[PDB]
RNA sequence: UUCAAAGCGGAGAGGUA
């Protein structure tokens, strides 16, 4: 009963994907239902990857600048809080910069281990000039939706870290469509197309074989407890 | 008058 | 405070209706029923106007299609009358009343074609839907929206002969722009000063009557005043039910056709009985009242009557002078304080035939307000004219202005007369 | 125990009254010796507070 | 202001194009403060001038340098408005013209006028002059808006409106916070803090940005550079820029995606309900700066030393000072924390006193400067005073419930709601919409620009365009502004390719569905791009509460005003209130037991911590000082 | 949250000393001031069943003051109950109120009974009611109880009782605005109505079922009533079975 | 993991039956998710049993009343149309009625066969009064949701047997509410209360039990292969 | 046994509802 197929797939210029998959038939207002199920599923209930803090060598808040490059500390927070990143192991990992010079510093200059790679090698962070270098120090961590900042991490240990509000979010747009299939005689059947954005951290196949693994998982102490 | 003072008022609740 | 059954009300519901469902609710079922009732209908009206998608766009604002061909009428009546004017037919003060009359009478009409249009072509319009159900709108804002702004006034009082002919969706000219920021200024210094004044005569009401609380119960007395509407000759503005409802009455009352009794002496008067009071005739009431009531320095609780917060008599040891002072003055704030238009009524003919006037009528020569001649009459006589199939049988009015005289042909809808409908001559 | 429930009781209190001023003054002498005579230690249905218990109590009597 | 009536706050015929008959203030200064126009210039005796082109036969002489004239020079002369159309900037069409003659409107044939006005905006000031399609707009509501362009907030990363008015380059160049090259020449050095552009063999010019200042109510004034190294530039050319400006022109606000509908009651009565975008976006947050300071003083008992060994203090709470009594630059200072540490020669063993400046409650951020002065070393100090300590803490501010947002049309509102995007109406293509406003605020109030701004910033948007409108725009056509709109939705539907984004039988709606059921709404809704801003009334400023604290001396009530723990008055309108209910009790409890009955405070405290019963009170102490003042007469 | 524990405090540190026995005062103020959780389960606790009194600026009648319920909400802005802002003159826009608790028994007994807000229905300046829906529910029952020449599914259906109708109307299958017949004995009240009967059908049996335009009473041989049917908007049976559930309950 | 409980339990005038349960602890926006995925369920694809047919003996044509009777042809249709039944087969069965005499006729007089099982014993369906006899046979047949029969009115005379529109609803009516858990200072907390009202053919707990077994099956084939 | 060191009046200008 139903299957479920993909249509189109592509790649976009920031290492975005794409998806749509066409899942038929239902039974006259099944589509809805299952539609907005998972567009609800996937765009809150998701664990992805984040940068939640960053040390920079010679600097202590974020108000400060650093001579002989082109921005400030403020404008380099809001650069690295928006690299994607992707981790294996589910543990935090500390990635490690060091550029010297006239060159513009890009997300191919941080080497994490081998564990966490990066999605999109051509993010721009900060520009440098002739004897000026830039050390940097990253802290990736797993989590879902969108943390603030709690001002009680103050352990001593981790000294002169600047903290991040992170946001934790691999899928950027869900859309969906219910069409009559009608076979012809009276059956009045339907037709659901399903249409996934999401940031290159994980595949869209992969964001809906989640999201329905995680409905089944709510919906089943129901079937028989009660 | 027995506002200014502090007393209460000859009406409503304070009335007897 | 139970056991009556509510309508099947089958018909539309705006303001009146759910304000008529309120007071329903209140007088049959009490005081704790009303406020679920009206949690209910809040509840219920904050989900289905969500439902509904009501917004407001550009095309919601309709204009009738017959806009410009009125306007092309009136600007050549006006160019008639600045003709006559420059060849010295009429002098000055009469060119003025003249294009002050078109442009008055040209905005009525567009009034009436604009609502006209709105209840036939888009009656779920979402203008005309929160405007008629009482919701925000008004028909003084729908005029500017969607009508014709008309004629304003100087920063004196004086009246500019120039009018807007444009709305807020078409768009005012620079010109129009000065004319209508005088009157907004007017406006916003009037609210500015209006509070000192408001705010000082609330101080000396309340400092007058402090001391007016409910001290005795009856002071045994047997005088009063006579209730009766408040009417403004032929029309009514009070009636007499509205009057009469808390009060306590002075004498038995007596239904005006037989010898049945209606109310015995000393008896508050609820809902019922003043509608079975106002029903069977009768135009004045005696009651009693705290201008005639004989207590020490203060009102009994029989010559005051009614507490209308709570629909009973007042309890002991009441202030009832705070309340009035306050009463009094809560709408002070709100008091925010073009020439003879449909006030008159113009008397058109729809037929085309002679003139049988004769000399029956006193027909005086006479000048109009404007610069035309006609006759003036005050003996009331009835017109009689050949009108083709049949002759006339209109009726003139004392102090009327008829136009047309004898040997004249009558056309389709042509001005015969001016009737005024029911005084200060100035200098 | 409901909010409703106290509001529908306390508007049965006002009516029966002959006069709304001097319901509250008896309510209040009421809930004033409920609280003191609590005084003893055993907690007699401390949950309620003593207006309400006032309120509940006169109710009851209303028959 | 009590001899100033109402003649004086009126509007004169003589203020045409000289005073501004839109912005003033409301209240008891209405009409009592006024703005210049636009145009108009004083002269050396002092009285208000303004230009006019000449016309001959008809024909307007655009090549002849205005003439600038006074009121009364210009009463014996026919002079034309500045929206009349001309052919070839030459003859005047048209067969009737409108003119003012002796401060009267009257109309005549086009070759009996003698002046033209210069421009159609020569009659409002700059602030009125940044309001797109201001013709379709109420009078009021214009002074609504121009007065509250004036109170927003410098954002974070700010951004030009997509519907402008063509006045924003000019309305920036005059704060002198926009660097421009003056070279057309070449860049050799880009930084942070420093630029630098070489000529053609023309030396070296080097320009210095200030960098997180702070303004007189507490703002960044911050400046920013946009170009690269090695970049070619012309002269004129934009080369850094403030706090408030994108590049060369104001930006106030943001473009947002609005959708006109009401939702479950949280848009009632002008409340906004927004979505949770706007929050973790970072748009619409703010920087704000702040100035503590510390005086050390010379009394008769002794002087003042500034140091850490702060009696009655523990280590647990001197980690930040540096061993001098002053905090650190980086810190983040919490509440109640010490700043300066300070000690007073006390007379009574240890006989100095602790009086060390502390933040305010309800004050927090980092510590960005710490400069202090001191004699001995070139600087001037108040006599008596030995140093001055200043420190600067700053902090970042994001939108909230209970925050103000402004339009430029004249439509406040209070934030009541912030929804997960899920929650959110959304498109026929997914995203979700970023504000909802109720349609019932509109028609009463006769904003019709917003729409048209809406209608034309989501044509921008789909188009990427950027269009700039100019005020009293009809002299062209009959309706140019719908037809403009309707023009340039059209285009944008055709070079998009999708066709739900313009329908030709609802022109400026389309369908919108739910966010928490899926279904679509019953008609069609309208959507656009609207630019907001955000204003200085933050709610984190309103809120006080007190239950005891400081007392006056004199009448020993409690003292009034949020910086000293103040009390809320109750003045004599609610003392009628509490009559009228016929409330006895409450009255007597607020009149003493809680304001200056001196000893039932204390007492009622105490019964209150105990559980008894509170006791009856006294006489206040008021009345005893009025009887003390009426027997010294 | 933050302003109800600065003006309760005294009530906060007698219950902590009460129950959950502290020791003295001063521990008792070193908890609040460390913010220990416990500190709001109290609270909470402490401010059921105690009113407090709210008051706007220009206080220009008794209907300016009013006594409500506190619900602890976070943030920091207070919210008012939409049915009571034309009493207040209150708006959403810029407004403030000040907010003031009563502290003995007297006090609080009549705040309770002389000036809660769910007991102000009428006005004292003239006996009209005060809070009645006033913008946005008027136009939603507008809306709801109109009629619709178009978009008429469903029309001419018969239905017994007003559930049946509107459990109907909720599964998608008649229109919110078509013209159904239902099954209702009870009293109506039509607009546009013929007071006059029509359409009477002498049938076999002496019984007659005189039809009229928005009725179908069927009556017994000079007797009483047999049955009635009323033609009406499945809004309007929302909108009344509503009123009557609401009434009833 | 999160715990169902059922509150309250009733049952109403002998045919109904009421069930209220909470369900707890739930992430931020899930009790929305799970409410109305349930309720759309439970609303609109639960099968049931209701009569579809019926023949009436003696209709008296030209007019609809039949002789002998109080009630007339469209007054006993819309009585039988409510009949509540339940029935242990999947192939639809025969019932008659053949009551006599001055008495009142209700549902207990329908001989079904073993099959079918009538929930309420006493429905009024008419009154016959001294000399008439009423003559009936029903229809009974399987189907979802509310049906409706095209250009046919119920006052009328067909061919044989008269079709009628089912209800074949076995829940009449379903209410969710979404309240806050939070305890303390921490993430979000939702908890859904969901009230089902049935007409007495099944438990308030056999509905929720089969809404779930029908929602688990929807989204278990989403998740071992797309 | 004692408490205890943080509160102050006026004038002018502007703003919000
Ligand atoms: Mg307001
Ligand atoms: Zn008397």
């Amino acid at each position: 009963t139903f299957q479920v197929e993909c249509v189109e797939s592509r790649t976009e210029a920031d290492q975005g994907q794409y998806g749509r998959f066409s899942i038929e038939p239902l039974a006259r207002g099944q589509g809805t239902t299952v539609g907005n199920a998972l567009r609800r599923v996937l765009l809150s209930n998701l664990e992805g990857t984040a940068v939640t803090a960053v040390r920079i060598g010679g600097v202590n808040h974020e108000f400060a600048t650093i001579p002989g490059v082109r921005e400030d500390v403020l404008d380099i927070l809001l650069n690295v809080r928006e690299l994607v990143v992707h981790a294996h192991s589910p543990q935090p990992q500390i990635g490690r910069l060091r550029v010297v010079g006239p060159a513009t510093v890009t997300a191919a200059d941080v080497d994490f281990g081998p564990e966490v790679e990066v999605i999109n090698p051509n993010h721009y962070i900060a520009s440098l000039s002739e004897g000026a270098t830039l050390e940097m120090e990253l802290k990736v961590e797993w989590g879902t939706g969108y943390r603030a900042i709690d001002r009680s991490h103050d352990e001593t240990t981790a000294l002169d870290f600047l903290q991040l509000d992170a946001v934790f979010m691999p899928v950027r747009r869900v859309n969906y469509s219910v069409e009559d299939a009608r076979v012809g005689e009276s059956t009045a059947i339907d037709r659901l197309v399903l249409e996934v954005w999401t940031n290159g951290s994980l595949s869209p196949q992969e964001a809906l074989s989640q999201a329905a693994s995680c409905l089944v998982a709510l919906f089943e102490p129901l079937k028989n407890v009660s | 008058e027995n506002v200014i003072i502090g007393r209460l008022i000859p009406a409503g609740t304070g009335f007897k | 405070e139970a056991k009556s059954a509510p309508i099947f009300r089958n018909r539309v519901i705006d303001k009146k209706q759910l304000k008529k469902l309120i007071g329903w609710t209140f007088a049959h079922y009490g005081t704790a029923k009303t406020a679920v009732v009206a949690d209910d209908l809040k509840a219920l009206g904050f989900r289905y106007a969500t439902r509904a998608g009501v917004s407001i766009s550009i095309d919601d604002l309709k204009v009738p299609g017959s806009k410009a061909e009125l306007l092309e009428s009136a600007e050549k009546r006006i160019q008639e009358t600045e003709d006559r004017y420059t060849r010295g037919e009429i002098t000055e003060v009469e060119r003025f009343q003249k294009v002050i009359d078109t442009w008055a009478n040209t905005n009525d009409e567009l009034t009436d074609r604009v609502v006209k249009n709105f209840r036939e072509s888009d009656p779920l319009n979402s203008v005309y839907m929160m405007a008629f159900s009482g919701a925000r709108g008004n028909i003084s804002q729908v005029r500017q929206l969607v009508g014709m702004r008309g004629l304003m006034a100087n920063p004196q009082g004086e009246i500019i002969d120039l009018p807007i002919k444009t709305n807020f969706r078409e768009g005012l000219t620079v010109t129009e722009y000065i004319i209508s920021s005088y009157g907004a200024r007017k406006g916003l210094v009037d609210t500015a000063l209006r509070t000192a004044d408001s705010g000082y005569l609330t101080r000396r009401l309340v400092d007058v009557s402090q001391d007016v609380i409910i001290h005795e119960v009856d002071c045994g007395t047997s005088r009063g005043l006579f209730v009766e509407a408040m009417t403004d000759g032929d029309r009514i503005l009070i009636p007499i039910s509205q009057r009469l409802l808390g009060r306590v009455t002075a004498e038995a009352v007596l239904d005006p056709s037989t010898d049945e009794v209606l109310a015995e002496a000393g008896q508050d008067i609820n809902e019922d009985l003043a509608n079975r009071i106002e029903k069977a005739g009768i135009k004045k009431v005696k009651v009693r009242s705290p201008l005639t009531c004989e207590a020490a320095r203060s009102v009994c609780q029989k010559c005051y009557g009614w507490s209308l917060a709570h629909a009973q008599m007042v309890d002991m040891g009441e202030a009832v002078g705070i309340i009035a002072a306050q009463s009094i003055g809560e709408p002070g704030t709100q008091l925010t304080m073009v020439f003879t238009g449909e006030t008159a009524r113009l008397l058109r003919a729809p037929v085309a035939g002679t003139i049988k006037l004769g000399k029956k009528a006193r027909t005086r020569p006479y000048r109009t307000r404007h610069g035309e001649e006609a006759l003036l009459a005050e003996a009331n006589f009835d017109l009689v004219l050949e009108g083709k199939g049949r002759k006339e049988t209109f009726a003139i009015l004392q102090g009327s202005t008829i136009f047309v005289q004898d040997g004249d042909k009558v056309a389709a809808e042509a001005i015969l007369a001016e009737v005024p409908v029911s005084r200060t001559v100035e200098k | 125990l409901d909010s409703q429930d106290l509001l529908f009781k306390a508007e049965s209190l006002i009516v029966n009254s002959t006069n709304r001023y001097h319901v509250t003054l008896q309510i209040a002498r009421r809930a004033k010796q409920a609280r003191y005579e609590e005084m003893e230690n055993l907690s007699e249905e401390t949950g309620i507070k003593p207006v309400l218990r006032a309120i509940l109590e006169m109710s009851d009597e209303l028959n | 202001r009590e001899r100033a009536g109402f003649a004086v706050r009126d509007i004169h015929p003589s203020h045409y194009g000289r005073i501004c008959p839109i912005e003033t203030p409301e209240g008891p200064n209405a009409g009592l403060i006024g703005s210049l126009a636009t145009h108009a210039r004083v002269n050396d005796y002092g009285f208000i001038e303004t230009p006019f082109w000449r016309v001959e036969e008809g024909r307007v002489r655009k090549d002849l340098a205005p003439v600038y004239m006074t009121a009364d020079q210009e009463d014996d002369l026919r002079v034309a408005p500045g929206d009349v159309a001309t052919d070839d900037a030459g003859y005047i069409l048209g067969t009737t013209i409108p003119v003012r003659y002796r401060q009267d409107f009257t109309t005549t044939t086009p070759e009996r006028v003698d002046y033209v006005a210069l421009s159609p905006v020569q009659i409002i000031s700059v602030a009125t002059s940044l309001i797109p399609f201001l013709e379709h707009d109420d009078a009021n509501r214009a002074l609504m808006g121009s007065n509250m362009q004036r109170q927003a907030v410098p954002l974070l990363r700010p951004e030009r409106p997509l519907v402008g008015t063509g006045l924003e380059p000019q309305a920036a160049r005059d704060s002198g916070m926009v660097i421009t090259s003056p070279v057309d020449g070449t860049i050799s050095y880009v930084d942070a803090t420093h630029i630098e552009v070489t000529a053609d063999t023309g030396e070296k010019y080097g320009y210095a940005l200030q960098k997180y200042q702070r303004s007189n109510q507490d703002t960044c004034l911050n400046q920013r550079p946009i170009v690269f190294e090695g970049d070619r530039v012309q002269r004129g050319q934009v080369i850094a820029d403030g706090s408030a400006t994108e590049k060369g022109e104001l930006a106030l606000g943001q473009n947002i995606l609005v959708a006109y509908m009401p939702w479950e009651g949280y848009n009632y009565e002008d409340a906004i309900l927004i979505s949770e975008r706007l929050v973790y976006d970072d748009v619409y947050t703010s920087i704000h700066i702040e100035k503590f300071e510390i005086e050390a003083r010379q009394t008769k008992l002794g002087p003042e030393e500034i140091t850490r060994e702060i009696p009655n203090v523990g280590e647990d709470a001197l980690r930040q000072l540096d061993e001098n009594g002053i905090i650190r630059v980086g810190a983040w200072v919490e509440s109640g924390d010490i700043l300066v540490g300070k000690v007073t020669p006390k007379g009574e063993a240890r006989d100095v006193r602790d009086n060390s400046l502390r933040v305010p409650n309800g004050e927090k951020g980092r510590v960005v400067d710490v400069r202090l002065f001191t004699r001995e070393q070139g600087d001037e100090l108040p006599p008596g005073a030995n140093m001055v300590v200043r420190v600067y803490v700053a902090q970042k501010r994001k939108i909230q419930v209970g925050d103000k947002m402004a339009g430029r049309h004249g439509n406040k509102g209070i934030i009541s709601r912030i929804l997960p995007c899920e929650d959110m109406p959304y498109l026929p293509d997914g995203t979700p919409l970023d504000i909802v406003l109720n349609p019932l605020g509109v028609p009463s109030r006769m904003n019709v620009g917003q729409v048209f701004e809406c209608m034309l910033g989501w044509a921008g948007q789909l188009l990427d365009a950027r269009f700039k409108v100019t005020p009293f725009d009809e002299m062209y056509g009959a309706e140019a502004s719908r037809l403009t709109v309707n023009a340039k939705l059209s285009e944008a539907r055709e070079q998009t390719g999708q066709p739900w984004v313009f329908s030709d039988d609802e022109p400026g709606k389309i369908q919108v569905y739910d966010g928490r059921t899926g279904e679509p709404f019953d008609r069609p809704v309208t959507v656009g791009r609207a630019y907001m801003l955000k204003l200085v009334h933050l709610v984190d400023d309103k809120i006080h509460a007190r239950s005891t604290g400081p007392y006056s001396l004199v009448t020993q009530q409690p003292l009034g005003g949020k910086a000293q723990q103040g009390g809320q008055r109750f003045g004599e309108m609610e003392v009628w209130a509490l009559e009228a209910y016929g409330a006895a009790y409450i009255l007597q409890e607020l009149l003493t037991v809680k304001s200056d009955d001196m000893q039932g405070r204390n007492e009622a405290l105490n019964a209150i911590v105990k559980g008894k019963a509170i006791p009856r009170p006294g006489t206040p102490e008021s009345f005893k000082v009025l009887m003390r003042e009426l027997q010294s007469l | 949250r933050e302003m109800a524990i600065e003006l309760f405090q005294p009530f906060v540190i007698h219950r902590l000393i009460k129950n959950h026995s502290i020791n003295n005062i001063k521990q008792a103020k070193k908890l609040i001031q460390k913010n220990d959780p416990l500190i709001w389960d109290v609270l909470e606790e402490v401010i059921e069943g105690h009113p407090v009194m709210l008051n706007r600026a220009p206080t220009l009648h008794r209907l300016g003051i009013q006594a409500f319920e506190p619900i602890l909400v976070e943030g920091r802005a207070i919210q008012l109950h939409p049915l009571v802002c034309p009493a207040f003159n209150a708006d959403f826009d810029g407004d403030q109120m000040a907010v003031h608790v009563p502290l003995s028994i007297e006090a609080q007994a009549e705040a309770r009974m002389l000036m809660l807000a769910s007991g102000n229905i009428l006005s004292p300046a003239t006996g009209q009611p005060i809070v009645t829906p006033s913008q946005d529910m008027v136009l939603g029952c507008y809306y709801l109880t109109a009629e619709n020449p178009g978009a008429q599914k469903g029309a001419g259906r018969y239905f017994a009782n007003l559930e049946d109708a509107i459990r109907a109307f909720e599964q998608g299958s008649v229109d919110l605005h078509a013209w159904v017949w239902v099954r209702f004995d009870g009293e109506v009240e039509s607009e546009g109505e013929s007071d006059e009967p029509e359409s009477v059908v002498a049938a076999d049996d002496g019984t007659v079922t005189k039809t009229y335009r928005f009725r179908r009473i069927r009556e017994t041989e000079d007797g009483q009533r047999l049955s009635q049917y009323v033609k009406t908007t499945p809004g309007r049976i929302l909108f009344n079975n509503t009123v009557q559930t609401a009434l009833i309950h």
